[PDB]
């Protein structure tokens, strides 16, 4: 049952990897959402033709 | 709570890879880092913990910072390989703690030695009376194998303190099969 | 299981002092002193009779150790195949320890050097290009091991044996001469390696200045113990293209493999004149006679033309072929090794230039000093 406990602690290591996913997802996402706040809230938009 | 700064001094030498100490020696010192980072979470979070090695380099990858979740991420792929130099380890950790943020924090440092170091007792007594003139207690926990009953680090424990500042506690290594938490159970009992 | 060393506990005199300790080494589950003991079994002086027995035990060490580096596995499987005298079973073990081993201390290059070191029996023309070139394809991270580089010389020198690019032997010497630094093998075989190194560097003629680096210790300590004239005839291909004693004593002592390159060695002495005439002589003479090239070249008048055109085909000189008088004009040449006396004469004419241009410069400025204001 040693490999089962090894995989049990590896489940916690994969939960730490999920926490790394949560960090590099939420932090980077909200920073890029803040840049889209800076760029996209500029509600007067000149429209035009391509 | 209490204000200090404990610098975990891991060993990344090529002797910490077998399984005489429990299912990985990497996992043994890794659980040691787990219990000391949880112990400094249970201590004052105003305090700070940073990583350093004694072998193959003096590797600073994290700052001596009050966060340790990134240190828990830094547990991975440590790859212990090189050659020990703990005698620069004491001084590199001490200048790392002279690069702190506050002076009201004390200096009780741990160290993990797991290899035969070419450390003169004159070297470590220079370091030890240096710490007598630098106010640091050091609680070293012997890992790996250099001697079944370490003496140079016992001499450093002897030459660090006297009559008032006996904060040098040396868990000598049990080089046969001894557990993962039975080694660190005595410093969590008394550092 | 200790019952295997209970029956294989005898390998030498005073032998079970390491075996009763060895059944403390792995039974107390330490494995780095067992890496030391695998080094000791590589070290173990015998007819190598315990290694073909301990091979399955070492496989077991790899199975329930699952960390250690298979460099000692390569150096002990060469001992196992030294016992068993056939690599085809070790080919199966080699493909095995290539398919199951992805070890972190550079397992792929030790696999490719296992292919190289047991390529000695499988033939060296079907597989040399592919996997020996694949070694340095896989050495694209950090070529600083020097053990894989010495074994890489060994397989690239077997590639030199199975003849491809004689001229690549100078670079292969830059990999052996480059690989070794301290002598780490007996001088009593090194000096014959320097012997055949000079011979095979002579057999490959691409760089044609083979006395380029001969302040190199682990060849010069053989140069002053080998025959003393072979080095001087490499110096007769390095410095001066005369003394038929030397450049024919390379046929006197070395009888074979010289007539197969004789005209090309005449070409080498006919470029040794090309370095001479502008290196040693006063500055250039600006126009150099057919007697000069033909005299250092020990050749007729009607070949220095072919010589200077052949030097243009080589591309070491950009010269103008002045032969309206058979007296040749000079341009830039690829230089040869600056000697100690040539360091001193270079200091002479160079400080001549330096302090003369500086002094007459200060004189020009001394005349130009009056109008600054």
């Amino acid at each position: 049952r040693t490999r089962l406990l090894d995989s049990e602690i590896k489940i916690m290591k994969s939960e730490v990897l999920r926490v790394t996913h949560e960090l590099q997802a939420m932090k980077d996402k909200i920073k890029e959402n803040s840049e889209k706040i800076k760029v996209n809230k500029t509600l007067p938009y000149l429209v035009s033709n391509v | 709570m209490v204000l200090e700064s404990t610098m975990v001094c891991v060993d990344n030498s090529e002797y910490m890879r077998n399984g005489d100490f429990l299912p990985t020696r990497l996992q043994a010192q890794q659980d040691a880092v787990n219990i000391v980072c949880h112990s400094k979470t249970r201590s004052n979070p105003e305090n700070n913990v940073g990583l350093i090695t004694l072998a193959n380099d003096c590797e600073v990858l994290t700052t001596l910072t009050p966060d340790t979740g990134r240190i828990l991420s830094k547990l991975h792929t440590v790859q212990p390989k090189g050659k020990i130099t703990f005698c620069t380890g004491i001084r590199v950790a001490h200048l790392a703690l002279k690069h702190r943020q506050g002076k009201n924090h004390k200096m009780r440092i741990i160290a993990f030695v797991g290899s035969p170091v070419e450390d003169n007792e004159k070297d470590l007594v220079k370091l030890a009376k240096r710490l007598k003139k630098e106010k640091v207690n050091v609680d070293i926990i012997n890992f790996g194998e250099e001697e079944v009953n370490t003496e140079k680090l016992t001499a450093f424990v002897n030459t660090l303190n006297g009559k008032d500042g006996t904060g040098s506690h040396l868990v000598t290594v049990p080089p046969g099969p001894s557990l993962a938490d039975a080694l660190i159970s005595s410093p969590i009992l008394a550092g | 299981v200790p019952g295997f060393l209970q029956q294989s506990q005898n390998s030498g005199p005073g032998q079970p002092a390491v075996w009763h300790r060895l059944e403390e080494l792995y039974t107390k589950k330490l494995w780095h002193q067992l890496t030391l003991q695998v080094l000791d079994f590589v070290q173990d002086p015998c007819f190598a009779q315990g290694d073909g027995l301990i091979k399955l035990y070492e496989n077991f060490i790899s199975e329930f150790e699952h960390r250690v580096n298979p460099l000692s596995l390569v150096e002990i499987i060469l001992h196992v195949v030294r016992q068993m005298t056939d690599p085809n079973v070790a080919l199966t073990f080699l493909e095995k320890t290539r398919e199951k081993v992805k070890s972190s201390d550079e397992a792929v290059i030790l696999c490719k050097t296992a292919i190289g070191a047991l390529k000695l029996n499988i033939g060296d023309l079907q597989v040399t290009k592919e996997t020996i070139e694949d070694v340095e394809e896989m050495l694209n991270n950090l070529p600083g091991v020097t053990s894989v580089h010495s074994r890489f010389y060994d397989l690239s020198s077997k590639y030199y044996q199975t003849i491809g690019n004689h001229a690549s032997y100078y670079k292969d010497a830059l990999r052996f001469l480059g690989c070794v630094d301290i002598k780490d093998l007996p001088v009593s075989e090194q000096q014959e390696r320097a012997f055949t190194l000079g011979l095979a560097g002579l057999l490959g003629e691409g760089v044609f200045n083979f006395g380029e680096l001969l302040m190199h210790p682990v060849l010069e300590s053989l140069r002053n113990t080998d025959r003393q004239w072979l080095i001087d005839t490499l110096y007769a291909f390095n410095s001066g293209n005369v003394e038929r004693f030397q450049t024919l004593k390379t046929a006197w002592g070395q009888q074979p493999d010289l007539a197969a390159n004789e005209a090309q060695l005449l070409r080498k002495i006919q470029l040794l004149c090309l370095m001479e005439m502008t290196f040693t002589r006063p500055a250039n003479h600006r126009q150099l006679t057919f007697e000069e090239i033909a005299k250092s070249a020990k050749i007729t008048v009607n070949e220095v033309e072919l010589l200077v055109m052949k030097a243009l085909s080589v591309g070491l000189v950009k010269g103008s072929i002045d032969e309206v008088d058979k007296r040749v004009h000079m341009t830039w040449v690829q230089p040869r090794v600056l000697d100690l006396q040539q360091i001193k004469g270079m200091k002479d004419r160079l400080e001549f230039w330096c302090t003369d241009v500086k002094s007459m410069e200060m004189l020009v400025e001394h005349q130009a000093h009056d109008i600054l204001t």
